[PDB]
């Protein structure tokens, strides 16, 4: 047709262009963050740079507040990477997922769970 | 009287190889006001014969002086010790008191128990009865008493009356009432009495908001009528979870 890679509708080679749109503007950023795993303990680190976008760096940019890293919750943690909008958006959803998890069952949600549910909203 | 103000708990009587042993709090509440906290509740009617209450305390004094001129009348007109009224006849008075008040829709906010020796055969007490002195307190042993010849009687609001071989009254009525029917045994010792009676009144004191630990025992034997020396209850939580700290659970949940 003529909108097959306009909206999230199937190709006729059976693709979705939008999320590979989606990943190659991730993929656009130049941010990157790498996790590694310990026997007791998880690391994050990530560069604490901005974004390449529409704007660039300016001089007088405050570089304490450039942050690809985040609190979901005391015990949870994240590293987001893509538009700024939507990164803050993302974490902002995973936080109300967190604490409403956490109203309604009584204990703190783990990470697994938390990535889940943020993947079955991601689906919608 | 038109209810319940001021207030005394449960009381507990039971049969043991003695007498009778009567226990009570001295406490009376004005609510949920401890206003009082060193009342008697147990009475001496005559020297086989106590009555203990649980209810209006106005009422409770209105029956003892009514009890306390009825021995009088009987000791004006005794000419031997079998004259004396027993606590069988007390109990019978005292149910045709709640019967007729009942009728009359003018009831005692009361539970009462009407205990004592029934029988005249194991000392000579009732021979000169002595009312404004008690010699009591020349210690002789106690008479084993036959269980038959004891008598402990109940009376309620709407004049239900019986007898058994242990009454309570209150919260005692559940508590001490279950502890009674699996553990009560026939002649038990004083001590034996003593330990059952202060458990019942340790699961009374920790279970009933109306209750405390100050008791007042009171013994009908061979020897009369003695009231013991009043003491505290130890009463010691019987868990090591309710002293834990609520820090140490979980931060997270309805942990309380």
């Amino acid at each position: 047709s003529m909108y097959d890679r306009h909206l999230t509708i199937f190709s006729p080679d059976g693709n979705l262009y939008q999320i590979e749109y989606a990943i190659k503007a991730v993929k656009n950023t130049n941010i990157t963050s790498v996790g590694v795993k310990g026997e007791n303990c998880a690391v994050i680190i990530s560069q604490k740079k901005m974004a390449t976008q529409y704007i660039s760096q300016d001089k007088l940019l405050d570089y304490n507040n450039i942050t690809n890293i985040y609190n979901i919750t005391d015990e949870i943690g994240c590293s987001m990477v893509g538009m700024p909008g939507d990164c803050l958006s993302m974490v902002y959803k995973a936080r109300s997922e967190a604490s409403e998890f956490l109203y309604s069952n009584g204990y703190n949600v783990n990470a697994e769970t938390l990535c889940r549910n943020i993947c079955d909203k991601i689906q919608v | 009287t038109l209810g319940p103000v001021v207030t005394g708990t449960s009381v507990i009587a039971i049969k043991y190889k003695h007498g009778i042993m009567i226990a009570a709090d001295r406490k009376a509440s004005y609510g949920s006001y401890a206003k009082f906290q060193n009342v008697e509740r147990i009475f001496k009617i005559n020297n086989k014969t106590v009555m203990g209450f649980s209810g209006e305390l106005a009422d409770a004094q209105y029956l003892h002086e009514l009890l306390t001129r009825k021995n009088i009348n009987n000791l004006s007109e005794k000419k031997r010790k079998e004259d004396m009224y027993t606590p069988q006849h007390y109990h019978s008075y005292v149910s045709r008191v709640f019967y007729v008040r009942k009728n009359r829709i003018d009831p005692l906010f009361n539970n009462i128990i009407i205990a004592g020796i029934n029988s005249q055969k194991y000392d000579n007490n009732d021979d000169n009865v002595l009312l404004y002195t008690n010699k009591n307190n020349n210690n002789e042993e106690y008479k084993e008493i036959h269980k038959d010849d004891l008598y402990i009687g109940f009376v309620d609001m709407h004049g239900t009356n019986f007898c058994d071989d242990y009454i309570t009254t209150g919260y005692a009525r559940y508590f001490a009432l279950t502890l009674l029917r699996d553990h009560y045994k026939d002649n038990m010792t004083e001590e034996e009495a003593r330990i059952l009676i202060n458990e019942c009144l340790r699961i009374l004191y920790f279970r009933d908001a109306t209750s405390s630990n100050f008791i007042q025992i009171v013994k009908v034997t061979s020897k009369g009528v003695e009231y013991e020396e009043p003491y505290i209850l130890p009463c010691v939580l019987n868990s090591a979870d309710y002293v834990y700290p609520s820090t140490l659970l979980p931060p997270a949940g309805c942990m309380w």
